[PDB]
C-alpha cells in the first residue's frame, strides 16, 4: 500500500531556568523509529524499532548532530518568536514542527509536507506544491520573506522528493516483516443489557495495524447515526491500534443491526450481527 | 533519515 | 495560547480477565500545552512503576500520550486514571471499565 515517514519535533520554552525542552520523534507510517529527548540522559537520537538498530555507528552520529542541530535552531526560534508577538520572558510557549513525505503503493512520490506551529496555531507551512510558504499572520509573513530569500523551499523539496523517498524506502525494506505487515482487527461484539427495554452493542476492533480503519453501524441494511457512539482510535502499546462503536437498540431487536469493519488488512469488509 | 542543519530560525 | 483539554481513555491491552496479567493504559489526546500528569491509581493510590509514550502531535497541533502499567485486574481492585492540566481546575479522575 501507501507509506509515509513524518517527524514531529516540540520545543517548549522554560522561562525559570535553562535551556527549552526539546522532543524529536520519527515515524513510518503508524510506527515510531527514533527519538531524541533533550532531557534524556544519552543526548543521542535513540531506536524505538528493533529494524533501525541495523543501522550502524555513522547513522546514530549523524542523526544525532542533525537533531541536536535542529534544536538549536528551535531555540532561536523560541526567543525570535517571543519578539515577534512582543511577549515577556516569564512565560512558557510551544513551537512544533512536522514534516515528511507519503510514497503510493508503488513507492513512487506522491506528496510532501512541513508544517510549523507556534502555542497550538499554524504559523507557517509549505503549500502543496512544496514551491511557496502559506503564513498566517503578519509574524509569519516575516518568516515567509525571510524564508523566500534564503531560498529554503527549494532545499526543502529536494529533501521531501528525494532523500526523504529513498530513506523510507531502505526502512520499509529492511523492517519488511512488521513495516509491510497489514494486521488486520480482531473483532468482536459483546451486549450490555443497559435497562429493561435498551441494549447496548459494542462492536470491537482490536490488534489492528495500521490505524486507519472506519466501523460503522447499519440497521436494517442502512446506516445508523442515532444513538451510536464511537470512540477516538488508541494505542494497544504492543504497536497495535484498538477502536470500538456501540449502538443503543431496543432489547430483542439485535438481529436488525450490523456492524460494518473496513481496513487495509482485510482482503473485503467485515459484518458483525449479535444473534 | 533526517534532513541536513539547513532549516533557518524564523 | 491554545488551550485544549485532554481527552482521556482507560483501558487494557487485553481483554480483560480476573487473575491474569495484562496492562493498564491512559490515553490523553487532544491537548494543548503539552505540560501534563498523568497518574494511573489502583484502589485510589498512585502506582508506582508508570511509563508512557514518546511526546507526539496530530494534524491539529494537539499533543498525545500514553501512560501504561502491567497490572493483574481483579474483581475487587479499582483502576483509575488521574489528569491534571493547566484545562482542568482540579484532576479528573476515570475509572476503568473493562467493557470499554
Amino acid at each position: 500500500g501507501s507509506h509515509s515517514m513524518r517527524y514531529f519535533y516540540t520545543s517548549v520554552s522554560r522561562p525559570g531556568r535553562g535551556e527549552p525542552r526539546f522532543i524529536a520523534v520519527g515515524y513510518v507510517d503508524d510506527t515510531q523509529f527514533v527519538r531524541f529527548d533533550s532531557d534524556a540522559a544519552s543526548q543521542r537520537m535513540e531506536p524505538r524499532a528493533p529494524w533501525i538498530e541495523q543501522e550502524g555507528p555513522e547513522y546514530w552520529d549523524g542523526e544525532t548532530r542533525k537533531v541536536k542541530a535542529h534544536s538549536q535552531t528551535h531555540r532561536v526560534d523560541l526567543g525570535t518568536l517571543r519578539g515577534y508577538y512582543n511577549q515577556s520572558e516569564a512565560g512558557s510557549h510551544t513551537v512544533q514542527r512536522m514534516y515528511g513525505c507519503d510514497v503510493g503503493s508503488d513507492w513512487r512520490f506522491l506528496r510532501g509536507y512541513h508544517q510549523y506551529a507556534y502555542d497550538g496555531k499554524d504559523y507557517i507551512a509549505l503549500k502543496e506544491d512544496l514551491r511557496s510558504w502559506t503564513a498566517a499572520d503578519m509574524a509569519a509573513q516575516t518568516t515567509k520573506h525571510k524564508w523566500e530569500a534564503a531560498h529554503v523551499a527549494e532545499q526543502l523539496r529536494a529533501y521531501l522528493e528525494g532523500t526523504c523517498v529513498e530513506w523510507l524506502r531502505r526502512y520499509l525494506e529492511n523492517g519488511k516483516e512488521t513495516l509491510q505487515r497489514t494486521d488486520a482487527p480482531k473483532t468482536h461484539m459483546t451486549h450490555h443489557a443497559v435497562s429493561d427495554h435498551e441494549a447496548t452493542l459494542r462492536c470491537w476492533a482490536l490488534s489492528f495495524y495500521p490505524a486507519e480503519i472506519t466501523l460503522t453501524w447499519q440497521r436494517d441494511g442502512e446506516d445508523q447515526t442515532q444513538d451510536t457512539e464511537l470512540v477516538e482510535t488508541r494505542p494497544a502499546g504492543d504497536g497495535t491500534f484498538q477502536k470500538w462503536a456501540a449502538v443503543v437498540v431496543p432489547s430483542g431487536q439485535e438481529q436488525r443491526y450490523t456492524c460494518h469493519v473496513q481496513h487495509e488488512g482485510l482482503p473485503k469488509p467485515l459484518t458483525l450481527r449479535w444473534e | 533519515f533526517l534532513p541536513s542543519d539547513f532549516f533557518p530560525s524564523v | 495560547m491554545i488551550q485544549r483539554t485532554p481527552k482521556i481513555q482507560v483501558y487494557s491491552r487485553h481483554p480483560a480477565e480476573n487473575g491474569k496479567s495484562n496492562f493498564l493504559n491512559c490515553y490523553v489526546s487532544g491537548f494543548h500545552p503539552s505540560d501534563i500528569e498523568v497518574d494511573l491509581l489502583k484502589n485510589g493510590e498512585r502506582i508506582e512503576k508508570v511509563e508512557h509514550s514518546d511526546l507526539s502531535f496530530s494534524k491539529d497541533w494537539s499533543f498525545y500520550l500514553l501512560y501504561y502499567t502491567e497490572f493483574t485486574p481483579t474483581e475487587k481492585d479499582e483502576y483509575a486514571c488521574r489528569v491534571n492540566h493547566v484545562t482542568l481546575s482540579q484532576p479528573k479522575i476515570v475509572k476503568w471499565d473493562r467493557d470499554m
